[PDB]
């Protein structure tokens, strides 16, 4: 608390660091997020999220963090989801606009980049365009998608306004324990089911509850079937087949 | 009421009275020290007594005059004195205390200089046997220290073969709970050099310039000492950055901050004074007590790795009775990146759960509960993100 | 003090023409041990002897201070 | 005025949302439990004050559509704003899209409503939390949702908010069953009355119950009805 | 006078003291003197505007 | 009642101790034995007539020392040295000889009026279970405060270091104050108690010396428990801002880190801190291993208050009228100091009557005065 | 600049709360006692002036009582200056409703509208609230006689008997003890005068310090007669009750 800071009276002010403090703060709100793991292969992209129950009275199969942008682009939100509520609407609009103007699928990168333009509008009124935010968003996205010009892409969208193309990425609280494992286990010879079970693997270790289909959710983007959210039954099957190969060691 | 209360009132007051009376009549005793292995001391104790040979008015040299001396006594009273026949003339130095005859002032026995320090004899410390293996890990940051501080005390040969100037100073900094001071207690075990330990808030006195005396004299006493180390602990107060206030009360503190600079560089080098500064914070420090030539190598002390926590926890659980077949790896994974001071407390709180189940042993079950216990309180508390930016 | 507080004291002292004593705190001040208290006792003693009298202490700013250390 | 009333906090939060949550903790307590064919919202009213007109004063449960109820905890004054916006949206849906709202859509709208006064400048969040319950039209699934001043929305099997909600929540883990609701309406009602008597205590006049059955049937049970139900629970 | 206590008026002064000189090291000793000379009535007058 | 006989029995043991003690001192303490006579003789032969109190600055290991007397002049004194060459240390009060000043002897002990505030003569007339209720968050304060003093044997089976430290935190009036004073009656080891508003001073430099002291005394007696009541008081209390302020508060905290654990390796100082401003403390204070099990206290629940209220009304007169259960109904998660102020104010209603019966009416009436306090610094009425 | 000096008075406290509302409520307990008692036959609004001088004119004074419409009047307690604005806004809303439905406004609608207006100032804008409390006396056919109180937050509650301003709690206890479920307007007048007699800050309660108005079902077949009394009629009913 009350960490020493010389500037919290502006929202765009320096900072003997040389960078914005509020942006820095924003990236420290993704460390409380519920873990979202995402494995990108050349055969599809798999997005797994822990749905995060907080009560057994809470119905957790009516809440989810998998949010469809369009048939060929899916997205996972981690951090503060009330902010994502706004951003995801904007992105859906953008995609539909592109298909209106061009009768064409939007690039995964172009979309990610549009939402980064959205992220950077915090201010009191400055540059040529009106600031309609006052404080930056505190929510990060894993935008997965497939386009016919670069194949499968997985992008990490920051509340900074910066985007990095990843081949696998984890965000949330357990993101470091997951990324250590990503660095070692990932390669470019994976297949779809191998990556799927890899997600359930690394989701196990960042599991703070227990792994089953009632606090864990999978979804895929595939080329010829589009974006598909795995129902809970199928997820259960995969979890049990993980437990089979876990007792083969 | 009940038919005893009328006399319970009196009987009870009698208890209060008689305890006072027993103690008063018994009397007390307050020792006036003696020794049982002594029962005769006055066969020539009277030669130290009664027939003076003599106790002496302590003085101080203010002026050597070349071929008598001027002393001003502590009774402030100035006199002119010379040389008896237990004095040597080569042995009078400015500001040295001397003994002179209580009757006709003449030097009998010179005496160590400077009676103004008396609270620096309580910051001289024997080396606690926290052992040198006690420190966690076999990590490499403590091996850097063994190059700067420890080895030139053991062997200035290799530094003479190199011909370099051997590095003397080093900064200890990083998060607390990493055992900042715990590795310096280990290094106090190994090197067996004098350790003189300073508290930064102990350097602040009621009136200003009083702590200027303190610091200056402390240093020169260490110059006389040979093969010594001065461990600057917790000098975040006095030791901080210099700046102006124009009406502050920080100025009076900053005086002794300056006093720390002027002795380190000096107009003479540090003759085998190895210097440690221990700071919680690099976020504010002086730039001339953090200049790189007088703190030479500065070692960042880090958080244990996923291996490093396994090493620390093995030092800790090898010290505990646990029933074999356990993983010290597993417990590190369950924890986030964290301190070993938590690991020192995962054992002890798991031991309170061990006594609760009334085990003589500790098992896996009670370790799990403990890991949850500490993490949850950490979140409830500061410094789960506090570093006060910079690297 | 520019208001003429003392001016008024001189003025009515010259008018009433009763005995008057000119003391100050630098005439009570310590210079050796036990000096100061003695100076205090004397001035009232004289006043009563040739009573009635006026005792004037020009300033008591130093002598009295709202705050004290008393650690020295 | 365009200056922020929302400053980002280095903690990973915004102070005002925390303060809002506190405000919502000081508010009166609401319980929501859905049966198999009903929804039951029970609410504490402080009628401890005397010579209060209660006929003309609106209950703490507001009908927002013919089949969608909203109950609230937190700042009483503030809530009325949300209530007006929501009734308006309800009519808009029929106007442009035709077919009364669904519980989820309306819930989503309210979520965006409270969210907006966070992210905007010149405004502070609402310190109000709502229980939105009801039925979808052409449907008979009770849907019970909870929205909170974070601008985050939730589905629940059963939920409670307000003062000392934790006690009743623990009760609910142990007296309501995720698998089985109490199937008769009356038993559901009495389960919630038995819940309310934990904290509400001090007679059966501070208890208010609204029961909703599909086909647009919102009815609020008067004090007499409650007296009977309570006394049954008391005897047992 | 009627309770037969020593009426100890405290007023924030330290002139009364010449042997400790602060009230952060004279709370106990104040209480203790009223114990010696018991009973007493400790009139801690806090005006709550001083300074 | 009916304890008259045992109090007479205790008294009777006291009569016998006073008697035999007195006669033993009187005349049969026979100093006609030579191991009494001859030891004092030649002890007084070197020992004074005036004994010239001095202050030992430092010692020299040639059977000499430099004393500075409070009268003035220093002296380079000898030492008769039947007093054990190495038993005296800087800060001692030494007896100098009225002739040539030699250290005749050494006084063992001396004390300050500033450590009088610290130390205590008390023996509480309350023992535990006048803290009856909240009886499982009090196993965290008698398993890490009481027990390792009572049994180190249990912590030897497990081995490794035993517990150290607690921080008590929660709402005010939930018993924090009496918890500390209740373990001190059980343990019977040196109980120091120091308020945090005396650790805040209007003079600097003496702040740190006070804080450094507490634990140096505390380690010096082998067992001690130091109650720092109200370490929430270090950021909300401050005098002037030119000798108080940020600076004063920062230093004292810094001192406490060295003292509390640091590098001193001082004696046993089990620490108890009461606080409800725990986020005005350092992260090296609330660091683990100085707090080992930390205790959270929240307001009791309805059935816990029944435990609290029955403790308080046992001391009072009762009737069949009195009903405790409906006093509980009215209160809803309030402190036990509120409950305790109802029973205290209930006898104030009996005092007002000058009628020594306590009735259900007296408890209900003071209930309303107690609830008048909560909601009439409030002026909303109903939550706006 | 301007963010520098911004005080931020519409933010929460750590309580979840608004100091400005609390402070306004505090300042209204510095203002006069206003009382509303609902009889089964009418409503009595009785207000005590804050100022009184033998040089003050109290004969054109309606500083506390205002007609919002010829069915609904209010008793005002707090800052007069802020209250004036709300009063004319209220009248404008009343006439608007009358304009578009051609039928007199219920008491419900008006009380709530004003509450919303107050709510807007606390909700956003950086402004201070309007520090007024209203007691509304009204008659409508749907619920009959209606008595309401609303506060600077923008919250309303209906009551059977209520007091606002100075000594809220005292007058409330009094009204508890002396209330009947049905009363007459005469009985109600008597109770009102008495309550103000035991809460008045001057030893005596006088007609020249009383503002007194009623709305009465004297007028028959669904007509109500408002009355804002003359001080000389207040005098007479003050001698009726035997205060003077
Ligand atoms: N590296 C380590 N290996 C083993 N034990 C450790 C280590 N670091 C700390 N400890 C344990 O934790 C205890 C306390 O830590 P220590 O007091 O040395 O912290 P510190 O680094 O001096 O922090 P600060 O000075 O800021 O309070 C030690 O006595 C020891 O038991
Ligand atoms: N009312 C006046 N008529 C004429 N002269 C005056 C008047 N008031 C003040 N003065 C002059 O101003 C000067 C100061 O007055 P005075 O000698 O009374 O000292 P003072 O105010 O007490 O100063 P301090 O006490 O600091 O020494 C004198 O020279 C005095 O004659
Ligand atoms: N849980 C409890 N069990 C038994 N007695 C209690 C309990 N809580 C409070 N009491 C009684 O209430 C008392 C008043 O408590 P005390 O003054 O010690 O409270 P506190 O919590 O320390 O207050 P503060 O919040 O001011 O620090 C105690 O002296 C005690 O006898
Ligand atoms: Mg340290
Ligand atoms: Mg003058
Ligand atoms: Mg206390």
């Amino acid at each position: 608390f009350l960490t020493r800071s010389e500037y919290d009276r502006g929202v765009s002010t320096f900072s003997p660091e040389g960078r914005l403090f509020q942006v820095e703060y924003s990236l420290e709100a993704i460390k409380l997020g519920s873990t979202a793991i995402g494995i990108a292969t050349k055969e599809g992209v798999v997005l797994g999220v822990e749905k995060r129950a907080t009560s057994p009275l809470l119905e957790s199969d009516s809440i989810e963090k998998i949010v469809e942008i369009d048939r060929h682009i899916g997205c996972a939100m981690s951090g503060l989801t009330a902010d994502a509520r706004s951003m995801i609407e904007h992105a859906r609009t953008a995609a539909v606009t592109h298909n209106l103007y061009y009768d064409e699928d939007i690039n995964v990168e172009s979309l990610t980049q549009s939402v980064c333009d959205l992220a950077l509008r915090f201010g009191e009124g400055a540059s040529g365009e009106e600031r309609l935010m006052s404080r930056p968003f505190g929510v990060a996205l894993l935008i997965a998608g497939h386009d016919a010009d670069d194949g499968y892409q997985l992008f990490h969208a920051e509340p900074s306004g910066t985007f990095y193309r990843y081949n696998a990425k984890a965000i949330g609280s357990g993101s470091e324990g997951a990324q250590a494992e990503l660095l070692n286990e990932w390669h470019s010879s994976l297949t779809l089911k191998e990556a799927e079970l890899l997600v359930l693997k690394i989701l196990k270790q960042v599991m703070e509850e227990k792994l089953d289909e009632n606090n864990a959710q999978l979804s895929c983007i595939t080329k010829q079937d589009g974006f598909k959210i795995y129902d809970n039954e199928k997820t259960a099957e995969l979890i049990k087949e993980l437990k089979e190969k876990e007792a083969a060691e | 009421a009940a038919p005893y209360a009328a006399k319970l009132k009196q009987t009870e007051n009698d208890l209060k009275d008689i305890e006072a009376r027993i103690k008063e009549k018994a009397g007390v005793k307050e020792s006036d020290t003696g020794l049982a292995p002594s029962h005769l001391w006055d066969i020539m104790g009277d030669r130290q007594r009664l027939g003076e040979e003599h106790p002496l008015q302590v003085a101080r040299c203010t002026k050597i005059i070349k071929g008598k001396y001027v002393i001003n006594l502590k009774q402030i009273a100035k006199f002119v004195v010379g040389l008896g026949e237990r004095v040597r003339p080569k042995d009078i130095e400015e500001g040295m205390r001397v003994g002179v005859d209580r009757s006709k002032y003449n030097i009998e026995l010179p005496l160590p200089p400077r009676i103004d320090p008396s609270v620096t004899m309580m910051t001289v410390e024997e080396k606690p046997d926290v052992t040198y293996s006690d420190v966690g890990g076999c990590k490499d940051q403590i091996e850097k220290l063994r190059e700067v501080v420890e080895l030139p005390l053991l062997s200035p040969e290799r530094f003479a073969t190199l011909g370099i100037d051997p590095p003397k100073g080093i900064l200890l900094y990083g998060p607390p709970g990493t055992g900042k001071t715990l590795c310096a207690r280990a290094v106090a075990n190994r090197t067996d050099a004098t350790f003189i330990r300073v508290i930064g808030s102990e350097l602040v006195q009621k009136y200003v310039g009083e702590g200027a005396r303190m610091v200056r004299e402390l240093f020169e006493m260490a110059r006389t000492k040979k093969a010594c180390i001065i461990f600057f602990d917790e000098i975040d107060a006095v030791g901080g950055a210099r700046f102006d206030d124009g009406a502050g009360g920080d100025n009076e503190v900053q005086r002794t901050m300056l006093e720390l600079i002027t002795q380190l560089d000096g107009f003479d080098p540090r003759g085998n004074i190895k210097v440690m500064f221990a700071t919680n914070r690099p976020n504010t420090l002086d730039p001339a007590l953090l200049r790189p030539g007088r703190i030479d190598r500065k070692v960042e002390f880090s958080l244990p790795d996923l291996e490093g926590r396994a090493n620390i926890f093995r030092i800790h659980s090898k010290s505990m009775s646990v029933e074999r077949g356990i993983r010290w790896e597993l417990i590190s994974r369950l924890c986030p990146n964290s301190t070993g001071a938590e690991l020192r407390s995962v054992c002890t709180e798991a031991g309170m759960f061990a006594i609760r189940a009334r085990r003589k042993v500790a098992t896996e079950k009670d370790f799990l509960k403990a890991v949850d216990k500490v993490i949850s309180g950490y979140k409830k508390f500061s410094s789960t993100s506090r570093y006060m930016q910079y690297n | 003090p520019g208001t003429g507080k003392t001016m008024l004291v001189k003025a009515v002292a010259n008018s009433t023409k009763a005995a008057f004593i000119r003391v100050n705190g630098s005439e009570f001040v310590h210079k050796y041990l036990g000096e100061g208290p003695r100076m205090v006792r004397d001035v009232f003693r004289l006043a009563r002897e040739n009573a009635p009298s006026i005792i004037f202490i020009d300033e008591v700013d130093s002598i009295a201070t709202k705050r004290f250390d008393a650690q020295t | 005025y365009d200056r922020a009333l929302s400053i980002f906090s280095p903690d990973g939060h915004i102070f005002q949302v925390e303060y809002a949550l506190e405000a919502v903790k000081r508010g009166t307590c609401a319980v929501g439990v859905k049966g198999k064919n009903c929804v039951v919202l029970g609410c504490e009213r402080r009628s401890t004050l005397k010579l209060q007109d209660t006929r003309i004063t609106p209950s703490k449960v507001s009908k927002i559509d013919s089949h969608v109820v909203l109950s609230f905890s937190g700042l009483n004054a503030d809530s009325r704003i949300l209530i007006e916006k929501a009734r308006v949206e309800a009519q808009s849906h029929r106007l442009t899209l035709e077919d009364p709202v669904t519980v989820e859509y309306l819930t989503r709208y309210v979520a965006g409503v409270q969210q907006r006064y966070t992210q905007s400048g010149g405004v502070r969040p609402f310190g109000v939390s709502t229980l939105i319950a009801g039925f979808d039209p052409r449907d008979d699934e009770p849907k019970l949702y909870q929205t909170e001043p974070s601008g985050i929305y939730s589905s629940w099997s059963a939920q409670t908010i307000g003062r000392n909600s934790k006690t009743v929540r623990e009760f609910l883990e142990k007296n309501y069953d995720r698998k089985e609701p109490p199937a008769t309406v009356e038993e559901c009602v009495k389960l919630t009355v038995r819940s309310l008597l934990e904290v509400v205590q001090t007679g059966a006049k501070n208890i208010e119950i609204t029961v909703v059955k599909p086909d647009s049937d919102i009815v609020a049970l008067s004090s007499e009805e409650i007296n009977q139900y309570v006394t049954q629970i008391e005897q047992e | 006078h009627h309770t037969d206590c020593k009426f100890i008026r405290v007023s924030g002064a330290e002139l009364v003291q010449k042997y400790i000189g602060e009230g952060s090291r004279m709370v106990r000793e104040l209480f203790v003197m009223a114990r010696e000379h018991a009973p007493s009535i400790i009139f801690m007058d806090e005006i709550d505007s001083i300074g | 009642r009916c304890k008259l006989k045992l109090l007479r029995m205790e008294r009777i043991k006291d009569h016998l101790l006073l008697e035999e003690e007195f006669v033993s001192n009187s005349e049969i303490l026979k100093p006609f034995e030579k191991k009494q006579e001859e030891e004092k003789k030649q002890l007084e032969e070197i020992r004074g007539n005036p004994l010239s109190i001095g202050t030992l600055e430092e010692i020299i290991d040639d059977d000499h020392a430099i004393v500075t007397s409070p009268t003035m002049p220093d002296y380079y004194v000898s030492i008769l040295s039947f007093v054990d060459k190495e038993l005296l240390e800087p800060g001692c009060s030494v007896l100098l000889h009225h002739k040539t000043m030699s250290i005749v002897g050494v006084l063992q002990d001396d004390a300050d009026p500033m450590v009088s505030v610290m130390k205590m003569d008390k023996s509480p007339t309350e023992s535990y279970s006048d803290i009856g209720g909240l009886e499982s968050q009090i196993q965290e304060i008698k398993e890490s405060v009481e027990l390792p003093l009572t049994h180190p044997e249990l912590y030897e089976e497990m081995g490794i270091k035993p517990p150290k430290g607690v921080i008590l935190y929660g709402a005010p009036g939930t018993g924090k104050t009496l918890l500390a004073k209740a373990v001190a009656n059980q343990t019977s080891a040196t109980f120091l108690r120091i308020v945090g508003s005396e650790l805040i001073q209007k003079y600097l430099g003496d702040g740190p010396r006070l804080c450094r002291q507490i634990f140096k005394v505390a380690g010096e007696n082998a067992p001690s428990i130091v109650f720092i009541d109200e370490i929430d008081a270090i950021g909300t209390k401050r005098y002037d801002s030119n000798s108080g302020g940020e600076r004063e508060i920062q230093r004292t905290m810094l001192e406490l880190l060295n003292q509390l654990d640091g590098f001193d390796d001082r004696g046993d100082v089990k620490v108890i801190m009461a606080t409800n401003k725990i986020e005005t403390l350092d992260p090296a204070l609330i660091r683990p291993g100085r707090i080992d099990r930390k205790i959270l206290f929240e307001n009791p629940d309805l059935s816990t208050k029944k435990k609290i209220l029955g403790i308080h009304t046992s001391k009072m007169n009762l009737s069949e009228d009195v009903n405790l259960e409906t006093l509980v109904t009215t209160k809803d998660d309030l402190s036990g100091a509120d409950i305790q102020a109802m029973c205290t104010e209930a006898g104030l209603l009996a005092l007002r009557e000058r009628r020594m019966q306590v009735t259900a009416e007296d408890f209900k009436q003071a209930k309303e005065r107690v609830m008048k306090n909560k909601v009439e610094e409030n002026l909303e009425g109903l939550y706006l | 600049g301007s963010r520098r000096y911004d005080s931020r008075t519409t933010i929460f406290s750590p309580e979840g709360r608004l100091y400005q509302v609390e402070y306004a409520l505090e300042s209204i307990s510095h203002a006069g006692t206003a009382i509303g008692i609902m009889a089964s036959d009418g409503i009595v609004l009785a207000a005590e002036r804050k100022v009184t001088s033998t040089l003050l004119e109290q004969d054109t004074s309606t500083e506390k009582l205002y007609k919002l419409n010829d069915k609904i009047a209010v008793a005002v307690a707090g800052l007069t200056a802020d209250a004036e604005i709300l009063i004319n806004t209220a009248r404008i809303h009343a006439q608007n409703y009358l304009k578009t439905y051609n039928e007199d406004i219920p008491v419900e609608i008006l009380v709530r509208r004003l509450s919303d207006i107050k709510q807007g100032y606390t909700q956003h804008g950086g402004l201070r609230p309007f520090g007024v409390s209203f007691i509304y006396a009204g008659y409508d056919d749907r619920y009959g006689y209606q008595l309401y109180t609303s506060n600077p937050s923008g919250n309303y509650t209906g009551w059977k008997a209520i007091s606002v301003g100075a000594n809220t709690s005292a007058a409330q206890t009094l009204l508890q003890m002396d209330y009947k479920d049905d009363m007459k307007v005469d009985d109600a007048i008597e109770l009102a005068l008495k309550t103000l007699s035991k809460t008045t800050d001057s030893s005596a309660l006088t007609y020249d310090r009383l503002e007194f108005a009623t709305i009465r079902k004297g007028a028959n077949d669904g007509e109500v007669y408002q009355k804002i009394f003359k001080p000389q009629e207040i005098k007479d009913i003050l001698v009726k009750t035997g205060i003077t």
